[PDB]
């Protein structure tokens, strides 16, 4: 408990007004850093799955929308309070304010530990997503797929990344189309008759897999024929590509952000439970003070003058 | 000139709104500036050294924090109006802080503004010598001093599409892999450094950040002059392979747009830095007769000189 | 289709002598074509001789060569003129015109960038 008189009164209640602009300040940022993230997922949207990975951005969004609209409301509870008068209509509400503004701060830490929890999931989607456009990257022809090879390759220039996993996966999987390879060459028909399901496969990566700070101008065929090339191995070197698979970067990369903005949830997860433990104290001390008109009266607040035990019993009855 | 209180009020209250944009002027061109900067970062090594470009991003920034202060100093009268009794301990200062401001005020954004309409002109030379100094050093990727040259070029051409200053072709003729990794044992390579002078070795081929993603076909990186070399490629101008436009052409286009872009925000910040000191000045000349009481009713005269003209040409 | 030169100008001359050579293109862009020409003898390689460019303020030869010789272009009639000027008998040799797309920053140019190339013509010096 603590002791309250007239200018401790009104000076709390000028802090709250002033803590709670802040706050406002607060939402309104929060808000715009989730449409920023919003759309930076959706900016990587046709790479990946048409949709995946779309609740923590809206959950910030309605967060953000929330607190802002919360906190108008608080400061107008804490400019009514200033005058007694204006309060008395506020009597029958401060019970449900304080139960909602809980309920509040309880959903605000909800979403501030998803915004770390929820990393897993986007992974095994990204990685399918990836795998997809690695596979139609070959047939740019193709109707509704021509994007496809150049969103592969502006990603894994701006990413620094290179395939699913590396260059293994690009050994595998053929990214040559058809039309632009000679079927009479020789080499090409002995290779597509090795290959089972015929296909073309071999060893190289497309340019953007290519390292700008290698040395050696990059190396994209015959990669694993040692011989192939002067002074070079490819078990040895490795700064003629990236080595980094894009699935891993782009799963940092938005770690990070989602790192970012669980700090500042949890920032304002701290502002909004200290305005409701203002709130809490305002209430006791105006039904610790005999009547809102004397101001001038001594009066006392509390956070709850009940007992943990004596709680447990008459929340059970 | 007579100023009655009413439109008193109404232009005090119109200064205010004026510094508020003169404000928001001085915010936008500090971040234009520092953009410009950023961008400059890693772009410096393709200029000429000879070139002072980087020094108008430097000038702008100085144009930006004082507008943004004679904004603020609007924003304080508007205060003082609202307070009158706030005003006389702002009464002494007043007068100097006006004049310096607007000495500050006119020298900075005049040197912003000759500096974004001269300069630019230099940057076509600054980036032809730059980009073919950066190419010399291409080469020599292992020599300290200059190892961050390929990085550097190649990091260019990826980010803006583009390839050598103007084109691709010859750049067959200079040498892009350094002779280290050459190997001595190939006829081929002996071959070429003999037939070519200085022992430069010469390819038709380019780097792979000469490449475009839009290419249907995988990029195609060597053997470029030969129309057989490759089963459908041709002299004939392949939209596929490598981009079309030079990074000097890009480089220079996307710098003078930016230039423009800033000289026509220095242009508009000095034209509403100059209405709001002109605004002040007439105001702080009007409560002067006043004597910083706003109430008063006495319709003291708004001039802007203190005196007569010849009183100042007489007093120098 | 494809793009054809056609060289024309080439004869016989005396020692000190000037001659026009005359190099024409059948498309209509023309003006952003980049030109040259190059001259081979027996017993020796293709060599560089003179160049121009889009801007048409560029001209460049070979040291051998500077100012000795003129390099001039008419975009009104699609062609390129070169001017012979104080031959001497080693100049004998088969001349050809060379056509490519821009290529805007190596103001000199060498064989190995040129994509449209001329049948030529075969000029000879006499003392």
């Amino acid at each position: 408990k603590v002791k309250f008189d007239q200018k401790k009164r009104v000076k709390l209640a000028q802090g709250l007004w002033l803590m709670n602009w802040f706050s406002v300040l607060a939402g309104i940022i929060i808000f715009s850093l989730g449409l920023f993230l919003k759309i930076e997922l959706r900016k990587r949207s046709d790479v990946m799955n048409n949709s995946e990975s779309h609740f923590v951005p809206n959950s910030l969004i309605g967060m953000g929308v929330l607190s802002c609209v919360f906190n108008s409301l608080a400061g107008k509870i804490c400019y009514d309070a200033l005058d007694p008068a204006k309060y008395a209509r506020w009597k029958p509400w401060l019970k449900p304010y304080l139960a909602i503004c809980v309920l509040f701060n309880i959903i605000l830490f909800l979403v501030a530990l998803c915004c770390f929890l929820l990393r897993g999931s986007l992974e095994n989607t990204l990685g399918q997503g990836l795998k997809n456009g690695m596979k139609y990257y070959r047939d740019t022809d193709t109707p509704g797929r021509s994007f496809m090879k150049k969103t592969i390759d502006m990603l894994q220039i701006e990413f620094k990344c290179c395939g699913n996993n590396g260059f293994r996966d690009w050994f595998e999987i053929q990214w040559i189309s058809n039309r632009y390879l000679d079927f009479s060459s020789k080499e090409v028909k002995d290779r597509i008759k090795s290959n089972v399901d015929g296909r073309y496969l071999v060893d190289g990566v497309p340019f953007s897999c290519c390292n700008p700070s290698s040395p050696r101008p990059c190396i994209q065929y015959q990669i694993t024929n040692n011989s192939a090339h002067y002074s070079y191995d490819h078990q040895t070197e490795e700064l003629n590509l990236w080595v980094r698979g894009c699935r891993a970067a782009l799963l940092s990369y938005y770690s990070s952000l989602m790192n970012s903005m669980g700090v500042v949830t949890l920032l304002i997860w701290l502002f909004e439970v200290t305005i409701t433990i203002g709130l809490r104290y305002l209430q006791t001390s105006l039904d610790g003070v005999s009547n809102p008109e004397e101001s001038e009266s001594e009066s006392e607040g509390w956070l709850l003058e009940k007992s943990v035990p004596e709680t447990w019993k008459a929340f059970l009855e | 000139l007579v100023l009655p209180l009413q439109p008193r009020i109404r232009l005090a209250q119109g200064l205010w709104l004026l510094s508020w944009l003169l404000a928001l002027a001085g915010g936008v061109i500090l971040l234009c500036s520092g953009h410009l900067l950023v961008q400059l970062r890693h772009l410096g090594t393709f200029l000429a050294p000879s070139c002072q470009f980087p020094v108008l991003p430097q000038a702008a920034l100085a144009a930006g924090a004082v507008a943004l202060g004679t904004g603020l100093v609007g924003v304080g009268a508007s205060r003082a109006s609202l307070n009158a009794a706030l005003y006389p301990p702002w009464r002494g200062v007043l007068g100097p802080l006006l004049v310096a401001g607007t000495a500050g005020g006119g020298g900075l954004l005049v040197v912003g503004l000759g500096l974004a309409l001269a300069l630019p002109g230099s940057l076509d030379e600054a980036l032809e010598e730059g980009l073919v100094t950066a190419l010399a050093h291409y080469k020599d990727t292992e020599v300290p001093g200059h190892c961050q040259a390929k990085r550097l070029v190649d990091e260019l051409q990826l980010r803006y599409h583009c390839c050598g200053r103007h084109g691709y072709k010859d750049w067959f003729g200079v040498q892009w892999v350094s002779s280290r990794y050459l190997d001595p044992g190939d006829r081929d390579v002996a071959d070429r450094i003999q037939s070519n002078v200085e022992g430069l070795y010469l390819t038709d081929g380019v780097p792979f950040s000469c490449c475009n993603p839009h290419s249907p076909r995988p990029c195609l990186q060597n053997r470029l002059s030969d129309s057989y070399a490759h089963p459908l490629f041709d002299p004939r101008q392949p939209n596929q392979n490598l981009w079309a436009q030079g990074c000097h052409e890009v480089l220079l286009e996307h710098l003078q747009d930016l230039a423009g872009t800033l000289g026509s925000m220095l242009a508009v910040t000095f034209l509403l830095q100059a209405l709001v000191l002109l605004g002040l000045r007439y105001l702080q000349t009007a409560l002067e007769g006043l004597g910083g009481v706003i109430d008063a009713g006495g319709e003291t005269q708004g001039y802007l000189f203190p005196s007569g003209l010849k009183d100042m040409l007489k007093t120098a | 289709s494809q793009v054809q030169l056609q060289e024309s100008g080439g004869g016989l001359v005396q020692a000190g002598g000037s001659l026009r050579l005359s190099c024409a293109a059948s498309t209509r862009t023309t003006s952003r074509y980049t030109v040259g020409w190059f001259c081979q003898a027996p017993g020796k390689e293709r060599e560089f001789v003179a160049a121009v460019h889009w801007s048409g303020g560029s001209t460049w030869y070979a040291d051998s060569v500077k100012g000795r010789f003129t390099i001039s272009r008419d975009n009104a009639k699609n062609t390129v003129y070169l001017q012979m000027n104080s031959l001497k008998q080693e100049d004998t040799a088969v001349y050809y015109c060379a056509a490519a797309e821009p290529r805007r920053y190596s103001y000199y140019m060498r064989p190995d960038e040129y994509n449209y190339w001329g049948q030529g013509t075969q000029v000879t010096v006499s003392s």
